[PDB]
RNA sequence: GACCAGGAA
């Protein structure tokens, strides 16, 4: 029934699936042309777009994490340390 | 007399033993594969077959129609099919030759390469005739038949190379040696007790000053002088292998400054 | 199954040549490894090409149509 | 089992393979008559428009 | 007197034509010797 | 002029159309063979 | 058989001719391979989500 | 070379080292449906059907074969065949392989049916994947 | 397409 931002106990880094996800999601989204919040410098890939949003932080999507038990922490990708 | 330069040591209708003085190793080289490579030969290359009542296949006899030998002294004024303009070939870019045999006899029934007649037109150019260099003048054995046995087909020689296919090659085995004492240490000689014992000495080491093992190392040395033999199959005459391919390279080495100057 | 023309390994013609080394066989009595160097073949790229071949086309010309 | 834990599947070839001296690490040599039976599902877009008609 | 069935035989038994067979007989047979 | 058919074994033409029972003539056997076309075929010699 | 994580790997593509897969020398152990005449299969992503969870 | 696998030498390959000649033998033949309703040996077009093979008739006499000297390939159709209705059956080579039509072979079944067997030979030059 | 049988890195 979700947890309170403020008593997030998960790592508050982002996993190798995360990441993984997260940027194949964007890069499906991107080819089907949804809006990119980035200045595709001449860029043409939407997986490469998809890196580019990330490394700027601009994705705006959230990672739901659940816990075995059913509830779960809600992370912005904004928060989440990528050194992944 | 010039630059590099040569000796002969024997030479006949399809050997030149000779000695390359003066070069680069990789120059030698270079004419070494040219020579195998890249020296334009008369080689039939197209087979149409109008009958073939044979126990060999049809393609497995064309095969070797390829690889007998034409005369391709006068090939450079033949021109690449590939270029000549008409659609297909003609006389001016390629040779037709005439195959028909029937077993006459009851005895098997040969069909060599001199059976082959040309039937273009050679304008006057020394080519297309099949090599025979063969005791009785046969040429090369292509087939046998016993009776109702008939081939008829036809054959349209064309101009290339050995890149293309080892059909083409004016040259059989290049022998091609240097420093026969290894000098250079460009080897080194795997042995059980004495490398001088197990290794035989090359007839060459007669042409060159023994070492002398009270002698420091001469890492100043430096590969020129190059024992080489060549060999024709008889499309060309050795000479000629050896002239053309030299001429073959130089035409290449020319063509890049050609190039580098419509840049 | 007949002769090779021309030699897999360095090329030299050697088709013309097989007639010849069943005769130097038969007719003159001398061993292979004369014959064959009767007929300059040296390199032993060629030596094998006719001391090794089997010549089945004989066998194939037996059968009738 | 073998229906569902398992299945042939779509998109997917086999071929013999042989090793490269000269191929970085990480890439594998297509026989280019694989990559042209092999498809891609790629969707206009346009970034692609123009790469992609001229394919087409 | 009687028909009862069919024997395979075996090819160069007692009972097959190529046992007594010659080489050019076979040859002629269309048969490998 | 022109076969259709050669015999197996005798090898002699034997030019017949359908609905006609496979056989050879003056030879019993019934295998007959096809008679290649006149439409002259060719190969590279490589 | 793919007994390993590693026994199944994404790769760049290099299209090429003849028709062996080519591979590179050093992967060979991971996968068992040696060439002497084994086959490989080669399955290829549809989606762009697939070719991100191969590729990262 | 490395691993298990060899190089070998091109020129010699030409020179006709390692080739092979590859045969394969198709067959079929008409099967009577007991009162006399029978399949048919045929180059077979339109005509009420329009169920029948996606690839090259032409290569067929009126026989419904091919006369061994002519190169085939694909899934051009090396035997045409016909069956009624109360108006195909035809065999195309080998889709994956191609050649040249080597013997065609016309005879009978034991009973009295039209039997046909196609030979198609090919010739296989040493390449990358072979295996030795 | 079932089913049986035989042979491969
Ligand atoms: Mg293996
Ligand atoms: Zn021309
Ligand atoms: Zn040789
Ligand atoms: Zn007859």
């Amino acid at each position: 029934k979700a947890i309170p931002k403020d008593q997030r106990a998960t790592t508050p880094y982002m996993t190798k699936y995360e990441r993984a996800r997260i940027l194949g999601t964007r890069a499906l989204q991107i080819s089907m042309n949804a809006p990119v919040f980035v200045d595709l410098e001449g860029e043409t890939d939407p997986l490469r777009i998809a890196m580019k949003e990330l490394a700027e932080k601009k994705i705006p999507l959230v990672i739901r994490r659940y816990l075995p038990d059913g509830s779960f922490e809600d992370w912005s990708v904004e928060e989440l340390i990528v050194d992944l | 007399e010039e630059g590099p330069q040569v000796k002969i040591r024997e030479a006949s209708k399809d050997n030149v033993d000779f000695i390359l003085s003066n070069v680069d190793l990789a120059m030698a080289n270079s004419l070494r594969r040219v020579m195998i490579a890249e020296i334009p030969t008369l080689a039939i290359d197209s087979v149409e077959v109008e009958t073939n009542t044979t126990v060999l296949a049809d393609e497995f006899i064309a095969h070797r129609l390829g690889l007998i030998p034409l005369q391709s002294m006068d090939i450079e004024q033949l021109e690449y099919s590939r270029d000549c303009f008409c659609e297909d070939h003609c006389d001016k870019c390629s040779v037709v030759l005439t195959l028909q045999a029937f077993g006459e006899s009851e005895s098997t029934t040969n069909v060599y390469s001199k059976d082959l007649v040309i039937v273009s037109n050679l304008m006057g150019r020394n080519i297309g005739h099949p090599i025979i260099q063969d005791k009785e003048g046969n040429g090369v054995l292509i087939c046998k038949l016993r009776k109702g046995q008939e081939l008829k087909l036809t054959c349209v020689a064309k101009k290339g190379i050995a890149k293309e296919h080892a059909k083409w090659g004016p040259a059989a085995a290049i022998e091609f040696e240097y420093d026969p004492w290894n000098k250079l240490k460009h080897t080194d000689y795997w042995y059980e007790q004495d490398s001088a014992k197990e290794w035989p000495q090359s007839k060459n080491c007669e042409y060159e000053d023994p070492p002398n093992e009270g002698d420091p190392f001469d890492y100043k040395a430096q590969a020129d002088t190059f024992y080489m033999n060549v060999e024709s199959v008889g499309s060309i005459p050795v000479d000629q292998v050896v002239v053309r391919g030299i001429d073959t390279l130089q035409k290449k080495v020319a063509s890049i400054l050609l190039a580098l100057t419509q840049m | 199954m007949i002769v090779p023309v021309r030699c897999f390994s360095c090329g030299k013609v050697v088709g013309d040549k097989w007639e010849s080394y069943l005769n130097l066989l038969q007719e003159d009595e001398l061993d292979e490894g004369t014959a064959l160097s009767r007929l300059g073949l040296k390199r032993y790229c060629c030596r094998r090409m006719i001391l090794t071949h089997v010549d089945l086309i004989e066998k194939f010309l037996r059968y009738n149509p | 089992r073998g229906n569902l834990m398992g299945k042939r599947v779509d998109f997917s070839a086999r071929t013999v393979i042989s090793g490269d001296p000269n191929l970085e690490l990480d890439q594998v040599g297509v026989p280019k008559s694989i990559a042209k039976t092999l498809t891609y599902p790629e969707v206009v877009t346009p970034y692609n428009i123009d790469r992609l008609t001229q394919l087409v | 007197k009687v028909f009862i069935g069919r024997l395979p035989i075996m090819l160069r038994s007692k009972n097959c034509y190529l046992s007594e067979a010659t080489e050019s007989d076979l040859y002629k047979l269309k048969e490998c010797p | 002029a022109t076969l259709k058919y050669i015999c197996a074994e005798c090898s002699s033409k034997l030019s017949l159309s359908r609905t006609d029972a496979v056989r050879c003539k003056d030879c019993g056997h019934r295998i007959l063979l096809k008679a290649r076309t006149k439409r002259l075929v060719q190969f590279e010699a490589r | 058989p793919s007994l390993h994580k590693m026994s199944m790997m994404a790769h760049r593509v290099k299209v090429i001719p003849y028709s062996t897969f080519r591979l590179n020398l050093s992967v060979t152990s991971p996968y068992n391979a040696d060439f002497d005449g084994d086959e490989m299969n080669l399955h290829v992503p549809q989606s762009e989500e697939t070719r991100a969870e191969l590729s990262q | 070379n490395q691993e298990d696998s060899m190089i070998m030498n091109q020129s010699s390959i030409d020179r006709g080292l390692f080739r092979s000649l590859f045969f394969r033998s198709y067959m079929d033949q008409e099967k009577k449906y007991g009162m006399s309703i029978t399949e048919t040996f045929e180059k077979p077009q339109r005509t009420n059907t329009l169920r029948m093979k996606h690839g090259t008739y032409d290569k067929l006499d009126d026989d419904g074969l091919i006369a061994p000297g002519v190169r085939v390939s694909g899934e051009d159709v090396i035997i045409g065949k016909t069956t009624p209705i109360s108006s195909d059956a035809s065999t195309p080579l080998r889709s994956t392989e191609n050649g040249i039509v080597d013997q065609v072979l016309v005879t009978t079944n034991q009973d009295g049916l039209k039997f046909v067997k196609v030979r198609v030979r090919t010739t296989k030059i040493p390449q990358i994947g072979d295996k030795f």
